[PDB]
RNA sequence: UGAGCCUUGAUGUGUAGGAUAGGUGGGAGGCUUUGAAGUGUGGACGCCAGUCUGCAUGGAGCCGACCUUGAAAUACCACC
RNA sequence: CGCGGGGUGGAGCAGCCUGGUAGCUCGUCGGGCUCAUAACCCGAAGAUCGUCGGUUCAAAUCCGGCCCCCGCAACCA
RNA sequence: AGGGCUACACACGUGCUACAAUGGCGCAUACAAAGAGAAGCGACCUCGCGAGAGCAAGCGGACCUCAUAAAGUGCGUCGUAGUCCGGAUUGGAGUCUGCAACUCGACUCCAUGAAGUCGGAAUCGCUAGUAAUCGUGGAUCAGAAUGCCACGGUGAAUACGU
């Protein structure tokens, strides 16, 4: 969609020139190009050289970051039967069945992530294929679909981030806030890069990282030459 | 309170509404309401279940549909193994109460038809 | 013998000498001595000419006619 | 529905045929023009040949046909079926 | 001038939907003259005048999370 | 080796790309019209849309698998 | 004397009434014209759910009766689902004209309940008391009207132009 508006025009003046950047100077620039009253979020677009056809030839899953992002991550727990307190003491907001089966059916969810039991997911959440950009349903490919729900609440609040493809080899993934220092940010980056690398196919020995581009939320983006292998700013 | 459910017209006055527990067209319903102390111009939504019981008990004496549809079944079949003319006209499907066959067979013998020549 | 797959024994193993206490022991006429019509045989049972009820007024035994009268 | 109204019918024609027929129990089929006549107990076990206008057709008289007229067992009209049009005659 | 690689930029006029449905992650909005919008000036930009919109002046707004329609949902940045 | 096109009522076609909706010419069978012949009008039936599975409220179409027909591939040497 | 055209594989000509809510349901409510009733009809009557039954003053019809004229109005009620429109069929019982109601006769009435959502080809009358639409009576008339004849209710678009 990507409509031409004000909140991009100001940022577009304040840029010096658009070109592909060394990762440490991409992060220092990007932190200048936030504009919002809200604290913007930082995520990374990585183009992968895998085929990207269905699953076998995809990169799918999640990782836990060593430093968590500054956002809350609104976790819901979609189940037919659990003790509520045990799931809330892990950090969850809501446990039930009727409200989460209702959202994923209607087609709009207040919550960003739902953790599902296999018995909840099977009737609603499992078929859905053209699922939109709000990502309502549970997915197997992400690893958010587990009977060990209380575990998934505690790793989600502390730092768990996902990666998935669209119709293309592009993986977009949460790295943090623009609030953060360069070291902590490279440290989140390198932990994701290593998880996609562990999940990489055996046919992915050619060209793997094709293009890198780093984005912030309401604010604009900055193109990257590559991600690098480093957890440090220098 | 639905008398029997399945097909009742909703917020309808009481006289037409009861034609779905069966054995009670308008005339018998009228007299059944009079008994129970119910006025015609009420809607059927207004009633407690204990009036619904008082109604159901007065219906439950009249002919069950299970027996009604059996009564027409056994009436054609009897005639039809005998070979009286009544039974022969049921055999072809044509009208038995004096209606045309050159026209107006449709309600019994079904839609109008292709004829090869 | 596989006992358990055979239905319950209330009226089976009990009393092979039993009465008509709720239901008969033998029906008549099912071996068909006349072929079955599934009919009640009208005017054989019953009457050829209908009931006279309604219009109950004292009978006149000498000839009378409503339009023949003025 | 249709009825026989209120009066008593035995038919004049079957009264006189039947009286001579009953005396042997049964004899050869009784030549009948009486399609007006209902079937009765007095006639049970006779064989009544019923003029249909073209020819007499035998009706065997029996208990199950007493709710009925002689002219019901004996046919009149002809039905052309619609498997295929009727090619042939039936007498 | 094809193809590869690459810097930014958008229209999406649906059956149902107020209109703005390429797959989809971030993600719950930009309050900077209200981000507006608006006669007027230009610009991206098309199923042809329609979606978005820069700005003297303008506190009057896209449009989601919500409110609402749907199989999928929509902000705005990206990816293509 | 590798790339790309096609698989429709009894017979030849259309529709196709976020789809539903069986459409054209024949062959077939019933009807209509003109004073009549005449040409002409009108309806119907007919398909697992090569075959299998999946997404969706909807699949001929989009998506996965399989068998078949063909162009190129200059190849079996 | 019986049987038929009132047949059934279907098409077609015509008319009826309908496919709604302008209506239908329930309850309440209104006024006709014209003509028929001498062989005939007929208040009240007592029986009957009605039809009808059996009795009968009375009549000569601007007196009595067919006949409650209906559509239309009042109020409350109904939403495309063949229904809350439409109500056909068929089972079953009561009744009728006649020795005699089976194919082929009439009427009342109980229960259930379909087709049809204005229809291809085809296809007609109308200039205004007309057309459209609603009911009535009578002529015929054993028993049977959608028809014919006339009547009254309610009552339309437009006729530039050849």
């Amino acid at each position: 969609m990507a409509k031409l508006t004000k909140r991009m025009r100001v940022i577009r003046e304040k840029v010096d020139a658009t070109k592909q950047y060394d990762i440490n100077e991409a992060i220092a620039l990007l932190k200048e190009l936030a504009t919002a009253k809200f604290v913007e979020s930082v995520d990374v677009a990585v183009n992968l050289g895998i085929d990207a056809r269905k699953s076998d030839q995809n990169v799918r899953g999640a990782t836990v970051l060593p430093h968590g992002t500054g956002r809350s991550v609104r976790v819901a727990v979609f189940t037919q039967g659990a003790n509520a307190e045990a799931a809330k003491a892990a950090g969850a907001e809501l446990v039930g069945m009727e409200d989460l089966a209702d959202q994923i059916k209607k087609g709009e969810m207040n919550f960003d992530v739902v953790i599902a039991s296999p018995d909840a997911m099977r009737v609603v959440g499992q078929l859905g294929q053209v699922l939109g950009p709000r990502g309502l349903m549970p997915n197997p490919k992400v690893g958010t679909v587990t009977p060990n729900v209380a575990e998934a609440v505690k790793n989600a609040k502390a730092g768990q981030v996902r990666y998935r493809n669209d119709k293309n080899g592009i993986i977009h993934t949460t790295i943090g806030k623009v609030d953060f220092d360069a070291d902590k940010l490279k440290e989140n980056l390198e932990a994701l890069l290593v998880a996609l690398k562990k999940a990489k196919p055996t046919q992915a020995k050619g060209v793997y990282i094709k293009k890198v581009s780093i984005s912030t939320t309401m604010g604009a983006g900055v193109a990257v030459d590559q991600a690098g292998l480093s957890a440090s700013v220098n | 309170a639905r008398i029997a459910g399945i097909n009742i017209p909703d917020h309808k006055h009481a006289v037409i509404a009861l034609t779905s527990i069966y054995g009670v067209g308008k005339t018998r319903s009228k007299a059944i309401l009079a008994a129970a102390g119910i006025a015609e111009d009420v809607k059927i939504s207004e009633l407690s279940e204990g009036q619904i019981d008082t109604l159901r008990d007065e219906v439950a004496k009249f002919v069950v549909e299970g027996d009604l549809r059996r009564e027409i079944s056994m009436s054609i079949k009897r005639l039809m193994d005998l070979g009286c003319y009544r039974g022969l006209r049921h055999r072809r499907g044509l009208p038995v109460r004096g209606q045309r066959t050159k026209t107006n067979a449709r309600t019994r013998k079904g839609p109008r038809k292709p004829i090869k020549k | 013998m596989k006992k358990d797959i055979h239905p319950k024994y209330e009226e089976i193993t009990a009393s092979c000498s039993c009465g008509n206490v709720m239901k008969i022991r033998s029906t008549v006429g099912h071996d068909l001595n006349l072929d079955v019509c599934s009919k009640c045989h009208p005017f054989f049972t019953g009457k050829q000419r209908d009931v006279a009820t309604g219009g109950r007024v004292d009978r006149f035994n000498k000839r009378f006619n409503i339009p023949g009268s003025k | 529905p249709r009825s026989l109204k209120k009066g008593p019918f035995i038919d004049l024609h079957l009264l006189k045929k039947v009286e001579k027929a009953v005396e042997s129990g049964d004899k050869k089929p009784l030549r009948t023009w009486s399609r007006r006549s209902t079937i009765f107990p007095n006639m049970i076990g006779l064989t009544i040949a019923v003029h249909n206008g073209r020819q007499h057709v035998p009706v065997f008289v029996t208990d199950e046909m007493v709710g009925h007229k002689l002219g019901e067992f004996a046919p009149t009209r002809t039905y052309r079926g619609h498997a295929a049009d009727k090619k042939a005659k039936k007498k």
